[PDB]
């Protein structure tokens, strides 16, 4: 759980950070 | 693929629009109850079509604004339905990562995630409308494993974005709002995603003599045309008449019908009042074969493969056969082509023999009719 | 052609708006015809329903269902004996368009040609026997009434056509065609062979007609830059565009005189154009949707549109 957590949340953050 | 183009265009439109030393200039409008920045007025978006784009009539640059608007390129900043209404309410672009040209397609769990994100963001209302809520029920009711990582995201966007500034969070929200309108719209409104399943994968002469011929062909029935300039005013759509059609009904023509028969025999032989009266003077003329002749070969070519031998060798016979009565006259060449297609029925049989013929009575049939005593006295009255 | 027809004069005010409406249909509709009589209307549409109205009534006097979907192409007989509707199930079915069963319109399915693809169109030749047809195959054929029997074939293509009609003239009975290869290609039916072809447009063309005088034919596409062709002269005769319409043109048709130019498009507009000038006469804001086809009555009297809106008007 918390790895898959940490995966998603860094993922996300890497995408809105592509997206700008 | 087709309507990539469209959007293509209207890029360059919005391109345009967004200019930098000319635009629309996205202000930042102060109230009695809030500061909104980065908006701007339909009116605004009005005069700048009028302006750049030089669109006549207010109602049509305002119709392209609508279907524009409602391509997801600006929105209502407090509604759900895309309009543009010329009006003083405030707009915003959009994101080139949430065009519609880029290919984008969201998919149930999506809409899922961004019911739940929504839904809790704020927790002082039911912040949406009854068709959002209805479609976030059904998404319960079908969507029973797969829930919890949606709300975990959704949370962690949530604070991934309030984290960076208040009124960046309300922009970003804003235009991640309004780019799921225009993808999954209000029930009434129409979607404008979809497309059709079709898409779904030498003698010639001068430019002037085709211009005199386009223009005196249109001039000869110009006084003709039932939509520019009619001299029968009876118009069975507009004036709740019959009578027009119902003279056309008639045998007798109109004194029209006999002018325009006078152009060419073609028309005449469209016409089957033109035929009978042609016919009744090739008749007491005693010149009654060659139309009879023509005729013939027309209603030939309308029976099906079926009969097609049935009357070939049948008018050969009658007509083409020497010795038969109705004598057609042929020379070497069509006499030749005649004699070898006559056992094989054709559907393009007898086209050199017709021709001969056809020039023949178009070369004097016709102006001797129209010049005739019969046509003077039916076009007198 | 325009640098001579600036001298005739210019032409004045229309004031043509609504002056009927159809409520039956049940989905789009995608496909219209006019009857030799003048007055009725036919008319299939994308979820297997065919109708024969009355707009000089308003009321039905038939009703048929196909058994298929994307119903997109229907034709009226010449006399109003029958009417060919079919595409995308690759058989192009006709009904006995008279009074004849009160059964059923549909009943009396004679299947008379089939293709192996979606069908596109079909237009009667000139006589009650024999229809043209088009498919993705990208080839043409006639086909007879009661037989199925091919008479003839055209393969000249690469793609899928979308375009047919017949000439004005009974004096060669010669057919257009012109589709996806951004092409067109005009058939002479007593052969089949591709004796002449034109291409400028600039991505695949959706219909086409003949100036109806016999001599020409124009046409508009999803460029939305409509064009007009000559035969005699073998060239371009004049650009037909505006930069303010951008969306895709989906029909052209002429009026009686040969004068004016229509054409539905997808801004949801109709656009009458002046055919020398060059110039709009009016935008006749109808249609809550796309334009699907248009097409003018031949008595010469008014004109309809098909649309996305689920109903017809008839424009005058």
């Amino acid at each position: 759980r918390c790895s898959k957590k940490g995966l998603g949340r860094s993922i996300m953050r890497r995408i809105t950070e592509i997206p700008e | 693929s087709p309507n990539m183009l469209v959007y293509r265009k209207m890029e360059d439109v919005i391109a345009r629009m967004q200019d930098e030393k000319n635009g629309i200039p996205i202000r930042t409008v102060k109230s009695f109850l809030s500061k909104i920045p980065s908006v701007f007025s339909g009116s605004d978006i009005v005069q700048w079509l009028i302006k750049n784009l030089t669109i006549e009539d207010p109602v049509e640059a305002l119709h392209l604004g609508t279907l524009m608007a409602a391509h997801g390129y600006f929105f209502p900043i407090s509604d759900h339905v895309l309009t543009l209404k010329d009006d003083g309410t405030f707009y915003r672009f959009q994101t080139p990562y949430f065009w519609p040209s880029n290919c984008w397609e969201p998919e149930n769990t999506d809409y899922a995630v961004y019911l739940c994100k929504r839904t809790m963001q704020n927790k002082a209302r039911l912040e949406l409308a009854d068709y959002e809520a209805e479609s976030l029920a059904r998404l319960q009711r079908a969507f029973a494993r797969k829930w919890e990582f949606i709300f975990m995201q959704a949370e962690a966007q949530a604070k991934v974005d309030k984290k960076r500034d208040k009124i960046e969070r309300k922009i970003l929200d804003s235009q991640e709002r309004a780019f799921w309108d225009v993808h999954r719209p209000v029930p009434g409104c129409v979607n404008t995603t979809e497309v059709d399943i079709k898409k779904s994968s030498r003698h010639r002469l001068k430019m002037s003599k085709v211009a005199d011929s386009l223009l005196s062909y249109t001039e000869q029935y110009l006084e003709y045309d039932p939509f520019l300039l009619p001299p029968d005013p009876s118009n069975p759509w507009l004036s709740d008449d019959t009578t027009f059609w119902e003279l056309e009904a008639s045998k007798e023509p109109s004194q029209q019908r006999v002018k325009r028969w006078g152009f060419g025999m073609d028309e005449a032989l469209k016409d089957p009042v033109g035929r009978e009266q042609f016919l009744k003077f090739l008749e007491s003329e005693f010149s009654s074969e060659n139309l009879r002749f023509w005729l013939a070969v027309e209603d030939l070519k309308k029976r099906p493969i079926k009969e097609v031998p049935s009357r070939v060798q049948e008018i050969w016979q009658e007509f083409l056969a020497p010795g038969a009565p109705s004598a057609i006259n042929l020379d070497s060449k069509s006499y030749d082509k005649t004699t070898q297609n006559v056992k094989e029925p054709g559907r393009y049989t007898f086209e050199d023999a017709q021709e001969h013929i056809y020039k023949l009575m178009k070369s004097d049939s016709y102006p001797r009719f129209i010049r005739s005593s019969a046509y003077q006295e039916l076009l007198q009255a | 052609l325009h640098q001579v027809a600036e001298r005739v004069e210019a032409l004045g005010q229309f004031v043509m708006k609504t002056r009927r409406t159809l409520k039956g249909h049940g989905n789009k509709v995608l496909c219209m015809d006019w009857c030799k009589d003048k007055r009725r209307i036919v008319s299939s549409s994308q979820d297997g329903k065919v109708i024969v109205w009355d707009s000089f009534t308003t009321n039905k006097e038939h009703a048929v269902t196909m058994p298929c979907t994307w119903v997109m192409a229907c034709a009226y007989a010449p006399s109003g004996c029958a009417i060919a509707c079919g595409g995308l199930d690759n058989k192009c079915s006709v009904y006995p368009l008279t009074f004849d069963k009160n059964e059923n319109m549909a009943a009396k399915k004679k299947s008379v040609a089939m293709h192996t693809n979606y069908l596109s169109a079909c237009s009667f030749t000139n006589s009650d026997m024999q229809i043209l047809t088009a498919s993705g195959d990208g080839t043409c054929a006639l086909w007879d009434v009661e037989s199925g029997q091919l008479l003839q074939s055209f393969h000249g293509h690469g793609a899928d056509v979308l375009c047919l009609d017949l000439a004005p003239s009974e004096t060669g009975n010669t057919f257009v065609s012109g589709g996806c290869d951004k092409k067109a290609m005009v058939w002479d039916m007593r052969s089949g062979q591709c004796v002449q072809a034109f291409e400028t447009h600039e991505s695949d063309i959706n219909s086409v007609r003949y100036y109806p005088s016999g001599d020409a034919f124009a046409s508009g596409s999803d460029d939305a830059t409509c064009r007009l062709y000559d035969l005699r002269a073998d060239r371009e005769v004049a650009i037909y565009s505006k930069e303010s319409i951008i969306f895709g043109a989906s029909s052209v048709d002429f009026s009686l005189s040969g004068r004016l130019l229509f054409a539905g498009y997808n801004d949801y507009t109709i656009n009458v154009w002046d055919v020398l000038k060059g110039s709009r006469v009016s935008i006749l804001f109808g249609h809550e949707n796309r334009v699907s086809t248009l097409r003018v009555s031949p008595d010469g009297t008014a004109f309809c549109s098909g649309s996305w809106d689920h109903t017809l008007r008839v424009w005058a």
